[PDB]
């Protein structure tokens, strides 16, 4: 009576597990992270189901226990199906973990490999404007291309900087979680931190090669300058001679400095306009 | 010598570079042999990220990484030296291979060789080693005076 009534609820039970183990439960694979995310989303619902299916169980525990405890002929044989409910029902929720941890790796791995995909293709636009071969046709010019790399260089920089930190957080979130694809998953961070290392240097260079470009214009167009003052001091007054010499004196200096990091044709235009200049100063004095 | 990851200056005082990540390679641009302050650039590029790969017969193989120093096309006024470590390896043999574009791959040849060493370096003071020493760590090296856009060690 209580009994009979036990045994359908058992059955019952029973072929709710059966039925969630198998038919609502799914082995499928998702293809994208659209497709995890779908996946994840419906078996959480599904695990919820299977949750709060707990106090069904509970509650089939505490009768077989209450008939049981009463003396009832058949206490032995219900308090083995009961048993067997409680097992087939930690089953179903060892299936359900076990799910769930590989969707959401399936997932978590989707969502990983683009970000990283994009950061990557991100780094490589920006090298490719460090690559620019552009020197600069003449000094105003020079000024401006070296003036627009440094605010290049310090955006890149500090948007780079925040982009690879937020990365390599998610990353190590993922290893120390416990991943099965840790091992993979390390070697691309390695790979983009590499990258985001060989990007900064890359930048680095170009501005040491425009700072170069900008000291050579520079030196030319200060020659010219000097050229002129020194003319307008001929065609015409101790002190305005004077400064004049000391800029003279300076120029040398300067000219000096630069045949060292040049030779062949370039070197021989930084020496000549030396001597350019310092034959026009003499002639003044 | 001053590591590099993948780039570093170089005017007309020259300098001895070897890469921070790859102590083998190594770049050595002797005084007065470049004209300017120069962005020089070295990579070590997968062969399948080229489109037009190193043509190869049935028993030939590549025996480094495809190497691309730039700017691609420079001209030095005197040989620089570049050497690049290779795989242990047909024939066994070794040859150099460089493309000036990409798409046509020529072996690479130079006036100067082994005995011309000593004036290339143009009185700068680097231990190149042993032929045979380079031989023992599995290291190539090539005399060139220009930068092709990539070059490569191959076995035939
Ligand atoms: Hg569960
Ligand atoms: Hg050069
Ligand atoms: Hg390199
Ligand atoms: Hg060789």
């Amino acid at each position: 009576n209580e009994a009979q009534q036990y045994y359908l609820d058992a059955d019952e039970a029973e072929a709710w597990i059966g039925e969630q183990e198998l038919y609502v439960i799914s082995d499928e694979i998702p293809k994208d992270e659209e497709g995890a995310i779908v996946m994840l989303k419906r078996h959480l619902r599904q695990q919820r189901a299977v949750e709060d299916y707990g106090r069904n169980i509970k509650q089939l525990a505490s009768r077989a226990q209450g008939l049981l405890s009463a003396g009832h002929p058949e206490g032995e044989q219900i308090i083995r199906l009961q048993g067997q409910v409680d097992k087939h029902y930690a089953g179903l929720k060892d299936v359900a973990c076990e799910r769930k941890r590989k969707l959401e790796n399936m997932y978590h791995l989707f969502q990983l490999k683009r970000e990283t995909d994009d950061l990557e293709q991100w780094i490589s636009e920006k090298e490719l404007v460090a690559s620019s071969p552009e020197m600069g046709q003449d000094f105003d010019h020079v000024t401006l291309l070296r003036d627009k790399f440094r605010d290049f260089a310090r955006e890149t920089g500090a948007i780079g900087q925040e982009r690879v930190d937020n990365v390599n957080a998610f990353i190590e979130r993922l290893i120390d979680a416990g991943h099965s694809e840790a091992a993979t998953i390390a070697e691309w961070k390695d790979g983009l931190n590499e990258m985001w290392a060989d990007l900064l240097e890359l930048i680095d260079t170009r501005m040491q090669l425009l700072a170069a470009s900008y000291d050579l214009h520079r030196y030319f167009y200060t020659g010219a300058e000097i050229l002129g003052l020194i003319d307008e001091k001929h065609r015409e007054f101790e002190r305005d001679v004077h400064l004049l010499g000391v800029q003279v004196q300076q120029f040398q200096d300067v000219a000096t400095r630069l045949q060292t990091a040049y030779a062949g044709e370039k070197a021989e235009a930084i020496q000549n306009k030396e001597q350019e200049v310092s034959a026009a100063w003499q002639a003044l004095l | 010598a001053t590591g590099f990851l993948v780039s570093f200056m170089v005017d007309a005082r020259g300098g001895s570079m070897r890469g921070s990540r790859h102590n083998g390679l190594r770049v050595v641009i002797p005084p007065r042999t470049c004209a300017a302050p120069t962005r020089i650039t070295c990579r070590l590029v997968k062969p399948q990220k080229l489109s037009t790969p190193p043509p190869l017969a049935e028993e030939e193989g590549l025996a480094s990484r495809i190497i691309a120093l730039g700017p691609t096309g420079a001209q030095f006024l005197s040989p620089v030296i570049v050497e690049i470590p290779h795989f242990a390896s047909g024939d066994r043999e070794l040859v150099v291979l460089r493309s000036e574009n990409g798409s046509v791959w020529k072996e690479h040849r130079s006036r100067y060789g082994e005995s011309y060493l000593d004036q290339i370096l143009n009185g700068m003071d680097e231990e190149l080693g042993s032929l045979e020493e380079l031989e023992k760590k599995r290291v190539c090296r090539i005399i060139t005076t220009d930068f092709p856009l990539y070059f490569v060690i191959m076995s035939r």
